């Protein structure tokens, strides 16, 4: 039911296949990797910390 | 001393109507004799010291004189996780050797090294290339020493550089390592390396006065803006500011803004030398920071967290403190890394305020008050290999020879969910076979300088059947990738509208710029006249070119020259057979329009209500012209700025390019 995929702990592939997809789920291969292995905020523009259109800043007066 | 606490506008402001002996000053001079000493007893060996005591330019220096390089035949790495880091202090180490950079002392950066085969003695290298050499030499053969520097910033690239080179100590026993770091506790790294000796350089530093605010600040910038000019106004000279920003987006901004102000205030307020300091800074402003400010005139350093740590600023006085540092994280259940911008920890804070005081005693301004940093703020910072990806590492640990992954050493393990999505990642690109055994798409993949996924679209370009021949054009758009903030001077709209009339994403704009400069012979007047940085394309073809070396050897570059003759493209069909590449190499990044807005399409990642940035020229396309929005796009960028945003986004028309290039996902999906 859950499958175990041991690695070659040490001739050419090309495409993986259209069929091992099938055969070996996305999800199904991370999980069956690890069982041979052994396991088995948001921030506004320029706010401070803490705090909770332009008016653009010149601190300078004549 | 509790006076500290200070008010923004303090009060607005008024406009009418040897190289050699300065080495022998440095802490780590004195200790000299001690240390080398060390070093040929231990092995390895963890140095200590202040930021700013010598230890990355004079320790390389004090190797080569002593004779570990043995006559030139063996090579000195120095691993800097820092860009800018790098390619500087190589400079100052040319000067400081008498050499001319790159033939005795040079850097090796990922797209520019500056190394000569025979005659490079010392190099200095960011911490990703040094993996990189592994796959060419497992043992490091040529290098007698290697000094992994800024060892406490923790970054991905340094951690699996400590655990592959604990496996070649036993292997080697002439090899030397040396650890260096700022004076953070280095317990962690002795235990790893089996009771390491730790060497301390004492540090003399002046004591600083930090300043916190009453309240918190609205806006930051604003409020690190008028701190430069109540310290410009009422103190005096010689004193230099030093201001921590996040970004380069923010520095540029900031600096346009103070250039404005200096532009009104005229010839009453002394003279202010601008100097930014981030990531992606070319080489030739490099050398204007580290230049001493002349007589009469104020410097004020605009930089990110390079600072901080792996660089000193000769004269700082003066240090402002906003508290945000922008990081990259990544989520193992939504299976995504986003660019957020988060208040750094304690740790971090106390190194910045450090800064001043190096040659005196100096100031430094906090913008966020005492009680958010007794208790907003985090004690240490968490580590890389806690939010990266990981797809890029364990495709390298899969070619070195690490099968087990989880009982290779780490001084912090990767999390199991991390470590899980990392493996599927590769099964979805192609990578990594159901057997589970690297395959040739993945051995491939360790060959170009560049992650996985863009390998990928380089692949599919030149050898996928229904998109076979684009391999010029992906070679274009991926190069200008790499180089997009530093592309456009002033709004990219106006910029684009010049170059061509109508385009539909970012990555056929991207390929549109490149195409007309080349057309132009690489005219320097054409990026004049269609607002496009020259210095920035310049960089670009430095990426196409070796880009397009490392196709070569593959033999893409043959594959595609085939295919074009078979096809016979038209440019209808060019941009549709561009947008499929990169659906194969990036299928994690499609997002599906929804009744909210745009939304992610990962059944594990579920609904984000994702708006795209303004900087996009697809956002630009839906508030001006009447196009209705396409209801699948691709990005390369994800952003959180108060909601999520997406860069670099390229528009996909057709339901049925997802399922026919990436079935193993959209099936299910769709
Ligand atoms: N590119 C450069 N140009 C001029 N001076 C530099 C450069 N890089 C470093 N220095 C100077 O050399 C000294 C040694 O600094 P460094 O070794 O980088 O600090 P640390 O000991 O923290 O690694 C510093 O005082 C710095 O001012
Ligand atoms: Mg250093």
């Amino acid at each position: 039911k859950k499958l175990v995929i041991k690695l070659s702990e040490n001739p050419l592939v090309e495409y993986v296949t259209e069929k091992e997809y099938n055969e070996v789920p996305v999800e199904e291969f991370g999980d069956a990797l690890l069982r041979g292995m052994g396991w088995e905020q948001i921030h506004p523009d320029g706010l401070g910390i803490g705090a909770k259109e332009e008016a653009s800043f010149m601190p300078v007066v004549k | 001393r509790v006076k500290r606490t200070y008010e923004v506008t303090r009060d607005k402001y008024d406009y009418v109507f040897t190289i050699q002996e300065a080495r022998k000053l440095l802490p780590v001079h004195q200790y000299k004799d001690e240390l080398l000493q060390e070093i040929k007893k231990n092995q390895v060996l963890i140095i200590m010291g202040e930021t700013g005591s010598g230890k990355t330019t004079q320790l390389p220096q004090y190797l080569v004189e002593d004779g570990f390089t043995d006559q030139g035949k063996l090579q000195i790495a120095i691993t800097q996780p820092r860009r800018v880091a790098a390619t500087s202090v190589a400079a100052r180490v040319a000067d400081e050797m008498n050499v001319v950079l790159g033939k005795e002392v040079g850097y090796q950066i990922r797209f520019e090294d500056k190394t000569t085969p025979n005659k490079t003695v010392l190099k200095y290298m960011t911490d990703g290339m040094l993996l990189r050499e592994f796959l060419t030499d497992s043992k490091l053969s040529k290098y007698s020493c290697i000094m992994i520097d800024e060892a406490h910033e923790r970054t991905l690239a340094t951690d699996i550089l400590i655990g592959l080179l604990k496996d070649i100590l036993p292997q080697r026993p002439t090899l030397k390592l040396l650890i260096s770091s700022a004076t953070m506790n280095a317990k962690k790294f002795s235990e790893f390396f089996d009771n390491c000796p730790i060497f301390n350089v004492p540090g003399r530093r002046y004591p600083v006065d930090i300043h916190y605010t009453l309240q918190p600040e609205a806006n930051y910038i604003h409020a690190a803006i008028t701190t430069i000019f109540q310290i410009h106004t009422t103190q005096s000279l010689p004193g230099d500011i030093l201001v921590f920003l996040t970004g380069q987006e923010e520095i540029e901004r900031t600096k346009t803004k103070l250039e404005e102000i200096m532009s009104k205030l005229g010839s009453r307020t002394k003279q202010m030398i601008i100097t930014p300091i981030y990531a992606n800074l070319p080489q030739e402003q490099q050398l204007k920071i580290f230049q001493p400010t002349p007589e009469n005139c104020r410097k004020v350093v605009l930089a990110t967290n390079i600072a901080e740590t792996s660089l000193t600023i000769d004269g700082i006085r003066y240090v402002i403190d906003p508290g945000f540092v922008k990081e990259n994280s990544y989520v193992p259940s939504t299976g995504m890394t986003q660019l957020l911008t988060v208040p750094c920890s304690r740790a971090s804070v106390d190194q910045r305020a450090g800064r001043a005081g190096r040659v005196g005693p100096g100031k430094c301004f906090r913008i966020f008050t005492k009680w958010s940093y007794l208790h907003e703020l985090e004690l240490m910072p968490k580590p890389e290999i806690t939010r990266t990806n990981l797809s890029n590492t364990v495709l390298l640990l899969l070619s070195l020879g690490v099968t087990d992954l989880i009982k290779f050493p780490l001084m912090d393990k990767p999390s199991i969910p991390t470590l899980r999505k990392s493996l599927e990642n590769l099964y979805i690109l192609g990578a990594l076979n159901s057997k589970g055994t690297i395959t040739r798409l993945g051995k491939m993949m360790c060959e170009f300088p560049c992650e996985p996924e863009f390998a990928k679209v380089l692949y599919t370009a030149a050898t996928h059947e229904q998109c076979q021949g684009v391999l010029e054009e992906c070679l274009t758009i991926v190069s200008m990738l790499h180089e997009t903030p530093s592309l456009f001077i002033g709004q990219k709209r106006d910029a684009a509208a010049s170059v061509l009339s109508e385009v539909e994403s970012d990555h056929i704009l991207y390929l549109e710029i490149f195409n007309q400069w080349r057309n132009s012979k690489f005219s320097r007047s054409w990026c004049q006249d269609h607002k496009i940085q020259f210095k920035t394309m310049l960089r670009v073809r430095n990426i196409r070119n070796q880009l397009f070396r490392c196709s070569e050897k593959v033999g893409l570059v043959e594959k595609n020259d085939q295919a074009r003759m078979k096809i016979g493209n038209i440019a209808g069909y060019i941009n549709a057979r561009i947008t499929r590449c990169f659906i194969s190499g990036f299928p994690m990044n499609i997002v599906q329009l929804g009744p909210t807005g745009y939304q992610t399409m990962g059944r594990s990642s579920g609904g984000l209500n994702v708006s795209v940035h303004p900087t996009s020229i697809l956002f630009v396309n839906h508030k001006e012209k009447a196009q209705r929005p396409s209801k699948y796009v691709l990005y390369q960028q994800l952003m959180l700025t108060s909601k999520e945003f997406i860069r670099d986004c390229l528009v996909i028309p057709k339901e049925e390019w997802l399922i026919d290039m990436v079935p193993q996902i959209f099936k299910d999906l769709i």
